[PDB]
C-alpha cells in the first residue's frame, strides 16, 4: 500500500494560507522523521523542513524565507504543513517524505500541486478524439480526448481505468486566458476498436471530479 | 588570521526586493559569525549572532545562514532604512577578525531636485564675509551638475560643493553648493543665480535672488 | 555519613569549581595566542568538561603553556574525582560484604 | 541609558600622545572584555587591541603597528587606550566595546575622533539661512544654517534640540585653509513658519561649545 498519501491540489489565493497533509502507513516508528520538498516546475528538489512525530519537534531550512510551519497528529499518523501569505512565487509541487532517521528518503508521497493564483477553481470538459470517415487505417489506429477550460492543475489521464497504459501520450497543459487545455493519445490494434472498448478516465483533483468518455467511431 | 573575505562590496537593490549579502571565510569557522549594520556617521551596530541566531530590538526581516566558510546575510523586503555598510567579523579563533565590508544601495525612482537658495546672513556680513548658499535636495540619482551665475556671467571660483550619501529615510541623494566671497566682492554685484542640470529634465532649475 | 560518602560529595563541587575556574583561567591564557580557539567561555567549559572526563574529541585544546598548565590541573582534579568516587564504592560494598558474612 | 560613553574628539599634534577613555555602565562582568576598533573615514572597521577589567590583561593586533595601550579602572569602570608619537596616519574613528566573552560586541560606544595636525581648535560660527524676499513657498519650505571657520571634527547638528529630525539634510565638511566648513537643510511645512520656532543646534565636542541659532524670515 502507499505508505504516504498526499492531497492532489490546493488552489491559494495571494496573501492567503493553506494547510497540506501526508497521511502517513505501513511501519512507524519513534526515530522516523518527515520531510518536505519544493520543486517547481522543470527545477530541482529544496528541502524545506523536517519534524519528528515521536518527539513534535521541527526544523527549516535557513536558506529560504520561512513560509512553513510543521506540526503533527500522532493518534491519526498524519503530518501537517501551514504555508501562509502565499504568493505565485509559492507556486509548486511540495512533496512529503519519510526518513527512518538514517539520513535517506526511503519513501516520497504522490506530492501536492499547489497554485497561487486568484482564478476560480473550474472542471474540465472531456471531448473524444476518433478519426475521420476518410481517415484510412494501418494495423494500428490513433484515438485520444480533449481536456480544455480546467483549472488549476493538474489532471490525471488514464484510458479504460488504467488497464491501457501501453501507446499512451498525454500533452503537458498549455495556459491561455486563465484556463489549460490538453489532450491525451492512445495508439491501439487497428481490428480491436471498435470491438474492445476504449474510455479515458479524467480526473481533476482541484475541483474533487472524475469524469469518463468513451471513444466511438464517428456517425 | 582568518581573512572574511565579503564581495560584491556593493549591492543594488529595489525597494521591497530581497538582498544577500556574502562572506567568506579563508578557513572552516563552524558558525562564529557575527553581522554588523553601520549607518552614515553612526556606530556598528550588532545584527545576528553566530551566523544564525536573532537579537532583540532588531526586525524580524533580518536573517542570517550559513556553516563552515560561506556566510549570508539576507533582508527579505528591503527600505530606505536598511541602507548601509555591513561587516561580518569572526570570533572562532584569535585574533578576532572583520570583513572589508559591503555597501547597500537602494534603486529607487528618478526624482527632480528640490532646489533652494539663501542669501549671506547679515550676522556674517558684519564680519566681512558673504557665502550664498544653495541646496539641492531629494533627487535620483545622484548624478548631478551645478552651475553658478553672478550678474549672467557664469561663475566658477570661490565654489565649494558637498553631496552626501544616499538617504536612509527615502533613498535620495543631496547637495549643498557654497559660493564664498568677501563683504566687498558681494556688494559689487546685484544677481546671483544657482542652476541645477539633472537627469529628470532637460532644463535646468534656477533659483536667484537681488542683493537688494 | 561516612567519610568516602563525604569525600565523594566534596570531590565533586570542587571539580565542578576546577571546571569553571579552569574555563575562565584557559581563556585568559589562550586569548592572545594566534590562531587560538579556546577563547570564549561556553566552549572553553564545554573542553574543560570534555578534558576532566578524559573524552578529549579534539575539537578544542590549548596552544600557549599556561593554557596547557591550567589544561593539566583540569586532567588531574578529573581523574582524581572520578577516582576517588570508585574509591568510595568500593568501600561501601566492602562494608556491606562484610555484614553479609555476619562480620 | 547609554552602556558606553566615549568623549567626542580629540585633537593631537604629530608627535604627542593622548589617552582616550570608555566609560561603561549597566551589567557588568568578571568575563567581560572591552575592544577597540579603528576606522579611517570611508575605510572598513580594525581591530586594534582587547582588556579583560576584573584581571587586567591586553593582547594586540600583531600585523599593525603598536600605537596604543590599553588599561582599567574597576572602581569607576573606565577603560583607557594611550595612543602616542600619533601622526596623521593614525587620524581616525576610535571605537570602544564591550564582549561578555562570546565573542561578539553586543555594544559599541559612540566613537571618539581623533584628528593628528598642528593647527589650532577653533569653535564653528552659525550663520541662519532663511529664504529671499522673493523665493515663493510651497506647502514646504526649507532651512538651514551655515556652520564654517571650525577645526576639527566633528560637529554634530540637530534641530529644535533634536525634536525635530525628519527632512533634516547634513552636508559633510569640506576642508579649506585648515578650517572645515558644513552646512544643514530642514524642510518643514510651510505653514508652521515662522509661527513654530525652528532652531540649529551645532555642538563642537573639540572645543566643548554648543550655540543655538534661531531661524527667523529676513526683515
Ligand atoms: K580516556
Ligand atoms: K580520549
Ligand atoms: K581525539
Ligand atoms: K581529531
Ligand atoms: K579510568
Amino acid at each position: 500500500q502507499v505508505q504516504l498519501q498526499q492531497p492532489g491540489a490546493e488552489l491559494v489565493k495571494p496573501g492567503a494560507s493553506v494547510k497540506l497533509s501526508c497521511k502517513a502507513s505501513g511501519y512507524t516508528f519513534t526515530s522516523d522523521w518527515i520531510h518536505w520538498v519544493k520543486q517547481r516546475p522543470g527545477h530541482g528538489l529544496e528541502w524545506i523542513g523536517e519534524i519528528i512525530p515521536s518527539y513534535g519537534r521541527a526544523n527549516y531550512n535557513e536558506k529560504i524565507q520561512k513560509k512553513a510551519t510543521l506540526t503533527a497528529d500522532k493518534s491519526s499518523s498524519t503530518a501537517f504543513m501551514q504555508l501562509s501569505s502565499l504568493t505565485s512565487e509559492d507556486s509548486a509541487v511540495y512533496y512529503c517524505a519519510r526518513e527512518r532517521g538514517d539520513g535517506y528518503f526511503a519513501v516520497w508521497g504522490a506530492g501536492t500541486t499547489v497554485t497561487v493564483s486568484s482564478a476560480k477553481t473550474t472542471p474540465p470538459s472531456v471531448y473524444p478524439l476518433a478519426p475521420g470517415s476518410a481517415a484510412q487505417t494501418n494495423s494500428m489506429v490513433t484515438l485520444g480526448c480533449l481536456v480544455k477550460g480546467y483549472f488549476p492543475e493538474p489532471v490525471t489521464v488514464t484510458w479504460n481505468s488504467g488497464s491501457l497504459s501501453s501507446g499512451v501520450h498525454t500533452f503537458p497543459a498549455v495556459l491561455q486566458s486563465d484556463l489549460y487545455t490538453l489532450s491525451s493519445s492512445v495508439t491501439v490494434p487497428s481490428s480491436s476498436w471498435p470491438s474492445e472498448t476504449v474510455t479515458c478516465n479524467v480526473a481533476h483533483p482541484a475541483s474533487s471530479t472524475k469524469v469518463d468518455k468513451k471513444i466511438v467511431p464517428r456517425d | 588570521d582568518i581573512l572574511l573575505t565579503q564581495s560584491p562590496a556593493i549591492l543594488s537593490v529595489s525597494p521591497g526586493e530581497r538582498v544577500s549579502f556574502s562572506c567568506r571565510a579563508s578557513q572552516s569557522i563552524g558558525t562564529d559569525i557575527h553581522w554588523y549594520q553601520q549607518r552614515t556617521n553612526g556606530s556598528p551596530r550588532l545584527l545576528i549572532k553566530y551566523a544564525s541566531e536573532s537579537i532583540s530590538g532588531i526586525p524580524s526581516r533580518f536573517s542570517g545562514s550559513g556553516s563552515g566558510t560561506d556566510f549570508t546575510l539576507s533582508i527579505n523586503s528591503v527600505e530606505s532604512e536598511d541602507i548601509a555598510n555591513y561587516y561580518c567579523q569572526q570570533s572562532n579563533r584569535w585574533p578576532f577578525t572583520f570583513g572589508s565590508g559591503t555597501k547597500l544601495e537602494i534603486k529607487r525612482a528618478d526624482a527632480a531636485p528640490t532646489v533652494s537658495i539663501f542669501p549671506p546672513s547679515s550676522e556674517q556680513l558684519t564680519s566681512g564675509g558673504a557665502s550664498v548658499v544653495c541646496f539641492l535636495n531629494n533627487f535620483y540619482p545622484k548624478d548631478i551638475n551645478v552651475k553658478w551665475k553672478i550678474d549672467g556671467s557664469e561663475r566658477q571660483n570661490g565654489v565649494l560643493n558637498s553631496w552626501t550619501d544616499q538617504d536612509s529615510k527615502d533613498s535620495t541623494y543631496s547637495m549643498s553648493s557654497t559660493l564664498t566671497l568677501t563683504k566687498d566682492e558681494y556688494e559689487r554685484h546685484n544677481s546671483y543665480t544657482c542652476e541645477a542640470t539633472h537627469k529628470t529634465s532637460t532644463s535646468p532649475i534656477v533659483k536667484s535672488f537681488n542683493r537688494n | 555519613s561516612a567519610l568516602h560518602w563525604r569525600a565523594a560529595g566534596a570531590a565533586t563541587v570542587l571539580l565542578v569549581i576546577v571546571l569553571l575556574a579552569g574555563s575562565y583561567l584557559a581563556v585568559l591564557a589562550e586569548r592572545g595566542a594566534p590562531g587560538a580557539q579556546l577563547i570564549t567561555y561556553p566552549r572553553a567549559l564545554w573542553w574543560s568538561v570534555i578534558t576532566a572526563t578524559t573524552v578529549g574529541y579534539g575539537d578544542l585544546y590549548p596552544v600557549t603553556l599556561w593554557g596547557r598548565c591550567v589544561a593539566v590541573v583540569v586532567m588531574v582534579a578529573g581523574i582524581t574525582s572520578f577516582g576517588l568516587v570508585t574509591a568510595a564504592l568500593a568501600t561501601w560494598f566492602v562494608g556491606r560484604e562484610q555484614e553479609r558474612r555476619g562480620h
